[PDB]
RNA sequence: GAACUGAAGAGUUUGAUCAUGGCUCAGAUUGAACGCUGGCGGCAGGCCUAACACAUGCAAGUCGAGCGGAUGAAGGGAGCUUGCUCCUGGAUUCAGCGGCGGACGGGUGAGUAAUGCCUAGGAAUCUGCCUGGUAGUGGGGGAUAACGUCCGGAAACGGGCGCUAAUACCGCAUACGUCCUGAGGGAGAAAGUGGGGGAUCUUCGGACCUCACGCUAUCAGAUGAGCCUAGGUCGGAUUAGCUAGUUGGUGGGGUAAAGGCCUACCAAGGCGACGAUCCGUAACUGGUCUGAGAGGAUGAUCAGUCACACUGGAACUGAGACACGGUCCAGACUCCUACGGGAGGCAGCAGUGGGGAAUAUUGGACAAUGGGCGAAAGCCUGAUCCAGCCAUGCCGCGUGUGUGAAGAAGGUCUUCGGAUUGUAAAGCACUUUAAGUUGGGAGGAAGGGCAGUAAGUUAAUACCUUGCUGUUUUGACGUUACCAACAGAAUAAGCACCGGCUAACUUCGUGCCAGCAGCCGCGGUAAUACGAAGGGUGCAAGCGUUAAUCGGAAUUACUGGGCGUAAAGCGCGCGUAGGUGGUUCAGCAAGUUGGAUGUGAAAUCCCCGGGCUCAACCUGGGAACUGCAUCCAAAACUACUGAGCUA
């Protein structure tokens, strides 16, 4: 929480001193704790002056109905490194118009 | 010995076997006033002599066709 | 659990002897025992009837030592028995074994007989009994541990049992500090001031 | 199934049906040849048939395949609708 | 068939036993036609050891009903003493 | 539904998990929960000292 | 001698008042959750949501004293020689046939508004194992699994070819009972094993006698189940008609048994404002919580019944199933595959993912009580008994005790004198509960094996059953409950509140901000209402908040309210179903009253007791279960019947 705090008075003073930068909502589910880490890594310094990319959740398993609805919430696309969904999110991103994406290399995700 | 009932016929038109009316007083479980409940059964009625209003009496048997249970014994009082 | 901590402020809140330390010297010449704890001494204010309804029960519960969901206990057996739940809740409430130890003259206060019947030194039936509220049943010999009979306590607080008033409900033999509860006390015999009809008052609401 | 028992109980199960499938055929055909006897007024080939056919439903009733009232019954029908025959 | 055994009732690492008729075919503390006494294993002080209605066991007995083993050697205690 | 935040800070903004309890407050029309501070993404108030288990706040120590 | 004995109000509409009326508060309860805090023990409780999907272990086997067969020790030994071979026998283990068990015990509450459940009854039925009787258990036949041979397969395993036993199967004889039939007569069963033995005959393989187990026929009893009747069992009329095998009859079929259960004819019936049909919701009860009671709310844990077992059907075997770890058919969804081909069902116990505010260990043992098999040892048992985790609840105990005034130092306030924190601290002297260490130490245990002895068993000191004696042997819990010794005060207090309701008050910050708040309402420069500090008040290993039920609420008013003006008399008549009925006799006994009998499961609640050092907890007896049903008696009132009278 402390962290989180702190980041968000860094980018609260950022974004005040440059402008406003329009942002890529992602949620990211990967199958080993070790590659969640280097995606994220990877989808940092992807972004721009003026667009970003932000995560706003991972996770560590398949994609489930919490993740489902985060990523409706929060307008944002679902991307699954060696993972599936199970009958519930499938059911979720099919009733609405979620697109939601399945890899097996991280550079697929970056260049998508 | 064996338990009877008694009655008044309200239906004869069936072919040996009667309808027959029953009436009690039951005590309404909160307001405490008795009110008139009435249950209708069908007798068997053998050689068919029971007329509409016949004051009759009736036992309990074997069932003789689905809901058919009960046959008449006497008839203590006749239709006018 | 148990009320640990300063003997003289009850006293002073509740306004009367309230007996909780040896009552050797005295009660007066210790905390000024005429205005109530706290910084606002000097106040009278007087208080309503709900006030004084929790006074007395609270004066009650601070002279026995027993706290709240006990009390309640008490209350609920007596409302069930037989004559006068009002009396009937000082009845049960004087056949606690601390209490008894306390009339029978092994402790200097209250607190100190709990700490004899809870540290293994007093036996009811001649066995060992170490709950500070097994209901004594009138015609119980309770005695003290031949291990702890020369302790220094009990000796010390033979004489000021000695002066003190006479229960005339129990008897002890000094040389062997054993001695006999012969039934439990009258409601005469207890102080009559204890109005317990402001505690039934209380509790029936 | 699973354990053991199970299987050696199906097994068991599939041979007494085939075995108690003949033995309830003979009795109803045994029964049938009576009755269409009986529906052609072939008086003494009803006694014939009759007295062919009770030793089988006793012998098969006693065996366990029908109940000892099914057959009673099958005989006390069987006897009536002859003795009314033959009046 | 019908039997006499013991209902476990009492609590943790202190039993106390009903002598119940019952069908076999029942949950050891479930249906049962009559309770004919009781038994204790611990007892002490006031408390009776074992109590058994004679009249109603030696109905039961027969009527058919096999008593277990325990409940077997408890009677022929209860009917010595 | 429209929650209300009690304590004189707090940390919540745009998808932030929170807990939610009933009561509702007099002067806010609609508003008819409160939020658990404390619990989840809250965090509760700092520098409280008095009654401070109603905002999720640790025994100073 | 008892079984109960019990009922509070306050705040808020006004300048003020009385009334009406709503809102809110003070109490008791949870399968609770969340926040802060957290020493111990006893006894209980622990997926309320997704009847969502399930990886991996275990949860149902037993019998060699029913039967073949193959593995066949120890030994008697022999032979050659010290290593081996072989004849004789043979103690163990079981892949297969066969008998029982698998329909119990365990789980869940989806469906079900009545084929369910509860109360009271009755008649037309079946019931393995158990008990008591009665009559028996005679004599033959044909097959088949296992086992050898060939073929096929990634394998699973499958298919074809010959042989063999039984308490497996099928004929024949006989029948105390039983079936049907009309008396006349006809019909229907079985299986043999194990232990001893005097005599008789033998191949002392055996026959024969006896004992034990088992088998057949049937009656009775227990236990369990099937079937029927009457009453009762949530909301809705902004749901009024429903029903053609439908309602009754006859002939026939069918079932263990009554019956439109089924079928062919005959008739046109049956249900419904005392609520049918339809729609929504829901397992029911004993009980639980609240309440002075009457009521209201509600079916966690425990017990009884019902229904279900991935979804939809169906039957077989069986005493019993439409079958929870069985069969077949179809479906949805996963998976294996060598690509040809098969498998699966945690709402059993642990466990996982998911959903959720939220609910636990891949534990130990069959020592005890039960259950299955066996004859008996004995084998199996996630039932059960026990442990693990969690302040989830109830109860109990600790976190010391006495003395101690320079009224210490510090904090806080002040009228600057002092007051308060406060005997509180320090100092002085005591004790060791619980936890810590060490040593002792029950009770849960009945029984099993062996030898002898005494009775009965016959025909017999034999085998066998039972008594007793002697010896031996049994505990997961468990480092048990408990008892004793050791050192030391050492190891162990927090939470909410302080304007009124409502017990508890002053300072300092801030100034319609920041904020608080259950209701009145506080905050705009002296705030007892915000935030802190001193002080105090309630509880206490807990304390508060949220959610929910009842109470207060006489606020749906039967007990126990109202309608001129506060809400509330239809615009007015007539009249149907219904409700109610002036006054005498006489009868009847439905209502009413009294009595007797049967039932109203146990547990729970209440009274008197008994055990765990107390309590919670367990447990004996009683009381109660206010109900229903059947008989007996009475006749004032109501109802019914007959005859009157005139208000
Ligand atoms: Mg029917
Ligand atoms: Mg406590
Ligand atoms: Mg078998
Ligand atoms: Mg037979
Ligand atoms: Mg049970
Ligand atoms: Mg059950
Ligand atoms: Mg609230
Ligand atoms: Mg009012
Ligand atoms: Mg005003
Ligand atoms: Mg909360
Ligand atoms: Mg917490
Ligand atoms: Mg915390
Ligand atoms: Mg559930
Ligand atoms: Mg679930
Ligand atoms: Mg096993
Ligand atoms: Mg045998
Ligand atoms: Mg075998
Ligand atoms: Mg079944
Ligand atoms: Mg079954
Ligand atoms: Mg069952
Ligand atoms: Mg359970
Ligand atoms: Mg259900
Ligand atoms: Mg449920
Ligand atoms: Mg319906
Ligand atoms: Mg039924
Ligand atoms: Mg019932
Ligand atoms: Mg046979
Ligand atoms: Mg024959
Ligand atoms: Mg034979
Ligand atoms: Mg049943
Ligand atoms: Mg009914
Ligand atoms: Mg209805
Ligand atoms: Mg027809
Ligand atoms: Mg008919
Ligand atoms: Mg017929
Ligand atoms: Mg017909
Ligand atoms: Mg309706
Ligand atoms: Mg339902
Ligand atoms: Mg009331
Ligand atoms: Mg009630
Ligand atoms: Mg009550
Ligand atoms: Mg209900
Ligand atoms: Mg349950
Ligand atoms: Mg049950
Ligand atoms: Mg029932
Ligand atoms: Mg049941
Ligand atoms: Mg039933
Ligand atoms: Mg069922
Ligand atoms: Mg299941
Ligand atoms: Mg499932
Ligand atoms: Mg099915
Ligand atoms: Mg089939
Ligand atoms: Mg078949
Ligand atoms: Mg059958
Ligand atoms: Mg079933
Ligand atoms: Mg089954
Ligand atoms: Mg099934
Ligand atoms: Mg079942
Ligand atoms: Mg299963
Ligand atoms: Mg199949
Ligand atoms: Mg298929
Ligand atoms: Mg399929
Ligand atoms: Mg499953
Ligand atoms: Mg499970
Ligand atoms: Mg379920
Ligand atoms: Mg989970
Ligand atoms: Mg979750
Ligand atoms: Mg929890
Ligand atoms: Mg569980
Ligand atoms: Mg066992
Ligand atoms: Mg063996
Ligand atoms: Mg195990
Ligand atoms: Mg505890
Ligand atoms: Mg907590
Ligand atoms: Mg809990
Ligand atoms: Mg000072
Ligand atoms: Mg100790
Ligand atoms: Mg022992
Ligand atoms: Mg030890
Ligand atoms: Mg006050
Ligand atoms: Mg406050
Ligand atoms: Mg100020
Ligand atoms: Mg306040
Ligand atoms: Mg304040
Ligand atoms: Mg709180
Ligand atoms: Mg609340
Ligand atoms: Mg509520
Ligand atoms: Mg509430
Ligand atoms: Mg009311
Ligand atoms: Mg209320
Ligand atoms: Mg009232
Ligand atoms: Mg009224
Ligand atoms: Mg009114
Ligand atoms: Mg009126
Ligand atoms: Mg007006
Ligand atoms: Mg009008
Ligand atoms: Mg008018
Ligand atoms: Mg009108
Ligand atoms: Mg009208
Ligand atoms: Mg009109
Ligand atoms: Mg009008
Ligand atoms: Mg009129
Ligand atoms: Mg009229
Ligand atoms: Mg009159
Ligand atoms: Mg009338
Ligand atoms: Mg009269
Ligand atoms: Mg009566
Ligand atoms: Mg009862
Ligand atoms: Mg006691
Ligand atoms: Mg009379």
């Amino acid at each position: 929480l402390a962290r989180a705090h702190a980041g968000k008075l860094e980018n609260i003073f950022e974004n005040m001193g440059q402008e406003e930068k329009k942002t890529l909502n992602i949620v990211l589910k990967a199958d080993v704790r070790g590659s969640l880490e280097a995606l994220q890594g990877s989808l940092s310094g992807l972004g721009n002056d003026e667009v970003q990319v932000r995560v706003v959740g991972g996770g560590v398993g398949g994609i489930t109905e919490s993740d489902a609805n985060l990523a409706l919430a929060s307008n944002a696309v679902l991307f699954g490194f060696n993972v599936r969904a199970d009958a519930g999110a499938r059911k979720i991103v099919e009733a609405e118009g979620l697109d939601m994406r399945y890899y097996n290399v991280i550079y697929d995700i970056i260049e998508d | 010995t064996v338990r009877t009932l008694t009655g008044r016929v309200v239906s004869d038109k069936m072919d040996k076997t009667v309808t027959v009316l029953i009436e009690r007083r039951v005590k309404h479980p909160i307001y405490g006033k008795y009110v008139k409940r009435s249950t209708k059964l069908h007798a068997h009625d053998e050689s068919n002599q029971c007329r509409i209003g016949d004051l009759v009496t009736i036992r309990e048997t074997r069932p003789l066709a689905k809901t058919k249970a009960w046959t008449l014994v006497d008839i203590v009082e006749r239709a006018v | 659990a148990r009320y640990i901590g300063p003997k003289c402020k009850l006293s002073r809140r509740e306004g009367t002897d309230l007996f909780l330390k040896s009552g050797a010297r005295a009660l007066d010449s210790k905390c000024k025992a005429e205005n109530v704890p706290g910084q606002h001494g000097q106040r009278r204010g007087r208080l309503s009837d709900y006030g004084l309804q929790l006074r007395e029960k609270q004066k009650v519960r601070r002279i026995y030592g027993v706290l709240e969901r006990q009390f309640r206990g008490y209350y609920q057996e007596a409302s069930r028995r037989k004559g006068s739940t009002g009396e009937n809740l000082l009845q049960l409430l004087e056949c606690r074994l601390d209490n008894v130890v306390y009339r029978m003259g092994f402790g200097s206060t209250r607190s100190e007989s709990r700490q004899l019947v809870s540290h293994k030194a007093i036996t009811v039936n001649g066995q060992t009994v170490n709950i500070p509220s097994y209901q004594v049943k009138a015609g119980d010999v309770v005695a003290v541990r031949e291990k702890s009979k020369n302790q220094l306590r009990i000796a010390q607080a033979l004489e000021l049992c000695g002066q003190r008033g006479r229960v005339e409900w129990v008897e002890v033999d000094l040389d062997k500090k054993a001695g006999t509860f012969k039934s439990a006390p009258a409601r005469s015999d207890l102080s009559a001031d204890i109005n317990e009809n402001l505690i039934v008052e209380l509790y029936s609401k | 199934a699973n354990t053991p028992s199970a299987k050696k109980r199906a097994k068991q199960a599939e041979k007494r049906r085939s075995h108690n499938a003949s033995l309830r055929s003979m009795v109803r055909t045994y029964i049938k040849n009576v009755v269409k006897a009986i529906d052609a007024k072939d008086l003494e080939k009803a006694q014939a048939a009759f007295t062919a056919a009770v030793p089988v439903i006793d012998r098969m009733a006693d065996k366990g395949i029908i109940h000892k009232n099914k057959a009673a019954r099958h005989k006390s029908r069987l006897s009536g609708h002859i003795k009314a025959l033959s009046t | 068939m019908v039997t006499i055994r013991l209902a476990r009732g009492g609590s943790k690492k202190r039993p106390f036993y009903h002598l119940t008729v019952t069908n076999s075919r029942n949950a050891r503390d479930g249906r049962f036609v009559e309770r004919i006494g009781f038994f204790n294993p611990v007892a002490t002080g006031g408390e009776v050891r074992l109590s058994v209605d004679q009249e109603r066991a030696t109905y039961w007995l027969g009527q058919g009903a096999q008593p277990s083993e325990r409940v077997a050697q408890l009677l022929k205690d209860a009917a010595k003493a | 539904v429209s929650s209300y935040i009690g304590g004189e800070g707090h940390n919540l903004q745009e998808h932030s998990v929170v807990l939610i309890r009933g009561g509702r407050v007099k002067d806010l029309p609609g508003v008819r929960y409160h939020t658990v501070r404390g619990s989840l993404d809250t965090s509760g108030v700092k520098d409280r000292k008095q009654g401070r288990s109603k905002y999720g706040a640790k025994r100073p120590k």
